[PDB]
RNA sequence: UCAUAGGAUAUGAGAAGGCAGACCCGGGGAACUGAAACAUCUAAGUACCCGGAGGAAGAGAAAGCAAAUGCGAUUCCCUGAGUAGCGGCGAGCGAAACGGGAUUAGCCCAAACCAAGAGGCUUGCCUCUUGGGGUUGUAGGACACUCUGUACGGAGUUACAAA
RNA sequence: GUGGAUCCUGAGUACGGCGGAACACGUGAAAUUCCGUCGGAAUCCGGGAGGACCAUCUCCCAAGGCUAAAUACUCCCUAGU
RNA sequence: AAGCAGAAGAUGCGGAGCCGCAGCGAAAGCGAGUCUGAAUAGGGCGCAUGAGUACGUGGUCGUAGACCCGAAACCAGGUGA
RNA sequence: CUGGAAGGUUAAGAGGAGCGCUUAGCGUAAGCGAAGGUGCGAAUUGAAGCCCCAGUAAACGGCGGCCGUAACUAUAACGGU
RNA sequence: UGAUAUUGAAUGUUGGUACAGCUUGUACAGGAUAGGUAGGAGCCUUGGAAACCGGAGCGCCAGCUUCGGUGGAGGCAUCGGUGGGAUACUACCCUGGCUGUAUUGACCUUCUAACCCGCCGCCCUUAUCGGGCGGGGAGACAGUGUCAGGUGGGCAGUUUGACUGGGGCGGUCGCCUCCUAAAAGGUAACGGAGGCGCCCAAAGGUUCCCUCAGAAUGGUUGGAAAUCAUUCGCAGAGUGUAAAGGCACAAGGGAGCUUGACUGCGAGACCUACAAGUCGAGCAGGGACGAAAGUCGGGCUUAGUGAUCCGGUGGUUCCGCAUGGA
RNA sequence: GCGGGGUGGAGCAGUUCGGUAGCUCGUCGGGCUCAUAACCCGAAGGUCGCAGGUUCAAAUCCUGCCCCCGCAA
RNA sequence: GGAGGUAUG
């Protein structure tokens, strides 16, 4: 129901962070803009499948 | 060729929302196999079929399938192929595909305007649906609900054809008939785990007794087992209890004062705590090695058209009733009647123009001519062939439109009846399997206090018990129906008089659905008349000398006229 | 039936058994115990039983160690090192090569080929038996070519033949 | 000592599967060695090893045997501490 | 150190090897720095603020029965009707 | 326990679709890649047992609750579940 | 119980593989049983056309198929039409079925020479052992070896909790809040009360604005109590979730934009046997909100969790047992 | 104090997992019969022990309260 | 034409 995922980043794919969602209530995959320490700079970071 | 496996499913998992649709699927499709995909409304069989396909990645495990595999997919949203048939005419070698299409009955498809083509009849898209998946020359086919709302041809010609063809089918049918002649495996899809059983639909079904009934035993025994032991531990403690409270007290003043005397009893209230304390142990780690969860209880669908109070007789009139599309004429000068309390069975070939009649009775068409007489105060319900009436956006609350909260309850109430719950009401209509989507229609057609049911293939998109509860429902049901389908048990079962749609006329005719069909012409039956006076001659006089010696004088001359009679049998034929 | 088994006679410083409660090489092979219980593991290839022996036994003259302008049989001591590693990665188990030493020692066949002889004639082939020949690796040998000795000289009963 | 025409250079062997054991190394990524069972090479244009395995390179030539010294031990003998 | 000379000795020879003078890092590696980190930033561990080593005595610890005595038992090979 | 018959489930062993590693070669590179070797290997095949179906109690075993009812009452021959 | 070795021979049946032959091909229309593609105007013809008959297979009941006997000169086409497609004939192929050649198993019988005989006769031999020979029976099974599955208290090695007003039962075992607790902190009992093993994509951040509960009175449905309107009204409300401590320059309510529920860290502190746990200004990177100051490293604070070993996954200027890889 | 039960008149399901309140017998009304039974045709009878919450929806989930039955007592 | 046998009240 409420799940842990991993948020890669969309320009380099490096799983940078974990989080939690509900899956009742954000049943899609989640995008967040948060700083990528590869790419030195905040990029959308999606969840992975 | 060989039997080589084509596909390979492992570990197969889907879910959406919270709902596990597929758990831990694990098969293989081999080269000739025709395999029926069956299981209840909203088990995940297109789910599973468009996964295979590969339109629905899986959350977990791999598909295995040769590279240049070709997948012919017959699909449920024939809607978006059917439209696309001109793109697709650009595409496909005219030649096959229109070879296919005459067979299955779509004469000279090269003529049709885009309007018809877009006005097709539900078997029409099918039977076009059908032509153009074959005439890709695929190598695996998949079948999602096909016969649905084929006529006697199209059955014909599907069957005759999935024999020829040389890859494997998966086929995702409910009709039990079609599956006893065309498919050897049965895939069995219930509670998100897929079972399998070897030869047709009807063994499955019985199979699948056996099973459910063996399941059910094991179970019980089981239980028993746990009972008993249960038993046991509540009367070694009662004992026990009862043997520390009496330690003390047990013997004469002096003798209680004994030395030890209350360890002594104490200690043998210790060993019925360890016989106790071992039964527990032992049941608990019997149950982890083998427990056994309760057999599935199927869930029983449950819906009742509730009667209506007296009405009148007439309720549909028609006189030299004529429509026509443009220049073709599909029905012409065709005189009927529907009374109340008639069962009519609207019998005729895919575009015949069965659905044409009853969108001119409910009054969406007015473009004919003659007179159509209905009564203003027939509340008719009306089940529709195409189930894409519904906006696929919608949820079910918003396409029932009720506001008030007690009309919203009775929806709400009927629907949980059907079988969907909350989670299912509260998503768009687009997401719901398409035999959801139909029980949705049913609810609508049930929050309606009406008089008249026009069921228009109401047997397409509905798993057995769905199925059985209709026709339990249909048979009590004391207004008149009105229904069209291609399923001839059902019609024959629930249908006790028939509208024929032939050579372009309507003709009434009182008799039932598998009556009309075996009825051998009438050429002759102004002499059937003699054939069978002279045969009921003949029955007289057999029976009688069946019961008289032949030394009796009577004897000879039954003999003499029975021998007289058969030749005028003779005659006759 | 020839034969063979079997039987008889003669000839044998042939074997047998013992132990030195040790050492050596093998066939079988525990448990207590440790792991703070216990089964993988440990104790331990130990105790014990059995066989073979010898004054020693086993190993041994590279299908080796290594990664250098390399080394050059085996065995044992020092060291590597309680390292590398193995391990319910727990309890525990635990090297080897290089380097320094003791001691030093290398050889002989099978096969190709030659000669002789014999039996299967398998019929100009083959097998077996004698002697010669021959013994190794960026190859050696046979086989061809030369040179050379045939004891002048060398070795030896601890291998390299045997008293 | 020179030849590289031809011939010889250890076969149910090496090795492999399966089951065990020995290697410090408990199946592990497990090389190397041994046993039972079954299968089963090349043979000089050949073969083995360098810790799965392949390629290149380096080093050797198995499936025959013999070989003293340095080492271990003492019931016993002699002389002694 | 083994080992070779020597009274079963001292001693002489024997420099292989061992510890210390440099640390940081999992490692490549870099080095009074190094690791983390994008960073001449901060911080960790180090250096500047230094003494080790060989032998002997004593205290304690590890492995050995390990301060001494004591089971009921287990296992192996035998001896007894 | 005995006897069945198909079917379902199952091991070794047979089968080797395919995939990985290695590299002659192709290529500016990236990367692709024959053959051979090598590490994995799916389909198919593969018995008993089990599942399933019958029988067997001088086989192991087991051998119930609640409610009502008769012209004194009380109990129930009787009835319900 | 199966595979396999010991372990052989012949036959029959039935599948797979390769080849060859026999051939096999009906939507509708069209002259009718039109398999696909290619060339195609001549081809066949006493080397027997058509036609007659017999035989046979198939068959959608139309019919085509070929072994043939009578038969003796035509028969067929591109043209024509039909239709989606054209008819002869030839070249290369496919569907289906059939036969044969060669393999490949599985299975069926049968055989005899392996193996077996606790059968008979003879010899060794005064011998109920053993061995040899000759019959007979059985026979490729059995037995035995290797491997595998099932069964297996017949036998074996072991396990089968602690706290505790004795032991046992019952209860408890980790974490948060309060009282006991004696006005810092800490503090026990099987002392008194409860909660936790989450929840939120906004219920987080920022910017701006804002007050709550209750009562009296007035009001259509309307009722003690729904919505309004005035007066009184420190919190008598609310604060996701226990209790305590806080909170009205709000931490409570509403709205706009956003993701700081950031990356590297971290002076210094609290707590503490250790392992852990807690707080943290400030620095750098790149951002959200804001005009700016500035705030933001989740939530009013305090529960919502589990060491190591061992595995899975993603990344990687690390290592790679001669070398390059792996 | 510790457990189990309260569903039309009787005996019983359904409760865990919320979705039209049911099965057998009985009662009542009307037929058949001279009349009763059997039989045939209809109907009533519990809002699930009681009172409140939660929910669109409660016999079912939660909170309290009252009865019945077992033990201890 | 007659003999013998073969549910409640
Ligand atoms: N994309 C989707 N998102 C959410 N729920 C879905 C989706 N697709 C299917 N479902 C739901 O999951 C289940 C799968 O339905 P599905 O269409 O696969 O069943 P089905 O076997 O085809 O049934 P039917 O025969 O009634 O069509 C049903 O409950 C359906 O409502
Ligand atoms: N508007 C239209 N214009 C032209 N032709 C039409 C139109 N609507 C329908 N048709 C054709 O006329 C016939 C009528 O089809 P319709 O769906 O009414 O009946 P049906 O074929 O008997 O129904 P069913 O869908 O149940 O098989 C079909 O051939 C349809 O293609
Ligand atoms: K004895
Ligand atoms: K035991
Ligand atoms: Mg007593
Ligand atoms: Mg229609
Ligand atoms: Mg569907
Ligand atoms: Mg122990
Ligand atoms: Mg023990
Ligand atoms: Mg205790
Ligand atoms: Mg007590
Ligand atoms: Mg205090
Ligand atoms: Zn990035």
């Amino acid at each position: 129901m409420r799940v842990n995922i991993t948020l890669a980043c969309t320009e380099c794919g490096e799983r940078n962070y974990i989080s939690k969602k509900n899956k009742r209530n954000n049943p899609d995959r989640v995008e967040f803009k948060k700083y990528c320490p590869r790419d030195k700079k905040s990029t959308l970071h999606r969840e992975t499948k | 060729k060989n039997q080589r496996t084509i596909v390979k499913v492992s570990g197969l998992e889907k879910s959406f929302h919270l709902r596990k649709v597929l758990q831990n699927l694990h098969f293989e499709i081999k080269n000739g196999d025709r395999i029926g995909l069956v299981g209840y409304n909203g088990t995940g069989k297109t789910t599973l079929a468009n996964i295979i396909f590969g339109k629905i990645t899986p959350d977990n495990g791999l598909i295995e399938k040769s590279r240049d595999l070709r997948m012919g997919y017959l699909s449920q949203s024939i809607d978006y192929e059917v439209s696309h048939f001109q793109q697709s005419i650009a595409e496909v070698e005219e030649h096959e595909l229109f070879q296919h299409a005459s067979s299955l009955g779509l004469n000279k498809v090269f003529d049709w305007s885009e309007d018809r083509l877009t006005h097709l009849s539900g078997g029409e898209k099918l039977k076009l649906a059908l032509s153009m998946v074959w005439a890709t020359k695929p190598d695996f086919l998949i079948l999602d609900q096909p016969t649905n709302h084929l006529d006697f041809t199209g059955i014909n010609w599907l069957v005759s054809e999935l024999e020829k063809f040389h890859g494997p089918v998966l086929i995702i049918s409910h009709d039990r008939h079609f599956l006893d002649k065309t498919v050897n495996r049965i895939f069995e899809l219930e509670e998100s785990r897929i079972q399998f059983f070897n030869g047709n639909y009807s063994d499955y079904r019985i199979e699948k007794e056996q099973r459910i009934a063996n399941q059910r035993h094991q179970y019980q025994v089981q239980q028993r087992q746990i009972e008993k032991i249960e038993t046991q531990m509540v009367q070694l403690k009662s004992w026990s209890e009862k043997a520390h409270r009496d330690s003390t007290k047990q013997g004469s003043a002096s003798e209680r004062r004994q030395i030890g005397f209350k360890e002594y009893h104490r200690v043998k209230a210790k060993k019925l705590d360890n016989q106790v304390k071992s039964k527990m142990k032992r049941l608990q780690n019997e149950l982890n090695k083998h427990k056994l969860e309760k057999p599935n209880e199927e869930a029983a669908v449950r819906f009742q058209f509730d009667s209506h109070g007296k009405r009148g007789k007439r309720i549909i009139e028609a006189k030299k009733l004529t429509k026509m599309f443009d220049d073709r004429i599909l029905f012409q000068d065709s005189p009927f009647y529907i009374n109340h309390g008639d069962r009519i069975g609207l019998l005729g070939e895919n575009g015949c123009g069965k659905t044409t009649l009853i969108k001119m009775i409910l009054g969406d068409d007015l473009s004919f001519v003659g007179e159509l007489w209905k009564s203003d105060s027939v509340k008719i319900a009306y089940l529709s062939q195409d189930v894409a009436d519904l906006s696929a956006d919608k949820t079910a609350i918003e396409a029932l439109g009720f506001t008030d909260r007690e009309s919203i309850l009775k929806a709400r109430t009927l629907l949980a009846n059907l079988g969907l719950k909350e989670q299912l009401i509260t998503k768009p209509i687009g997401t719901l399997s398409l035999g959801e989507r139909t029980r949705v229609k049913l609810v609508d057609m049930l929050m309606k206090e009406y008089d008249v049911l026009i069921l228009d293939q109401p047997t397409n998109h509905l798993d057995l018990p769905s199925r059985e509860q209709l026709e339990q429902t249909l048979s009590e049901f004391t207004g008149t129906i009105i229904t069209v389908s291609h399923d001839h048990y059902f019609l024959n079962k629930l249908c006790d008089r028939l509208l024929v749609f032939e050579n372009q006329q309507i003709k009434r005719f009182e008799m039932k659905p598998q009556e009309y069909l075996n009825k051998d012409v009438k050429s002759g039956d102004r002499s059937e008349e003699a054939m069978l006076i002279i045969e009921n001659k003949i029955a007289l006089i057999l029976g009688e000398l069946s019961l008289i010696d032949q030394n009796n004088p009577k004897y000879y001359r039954l003999d003499e006229e029975f021998n007289e009679l058969l030749k005028q049998k003779r005659n006759l034929k």
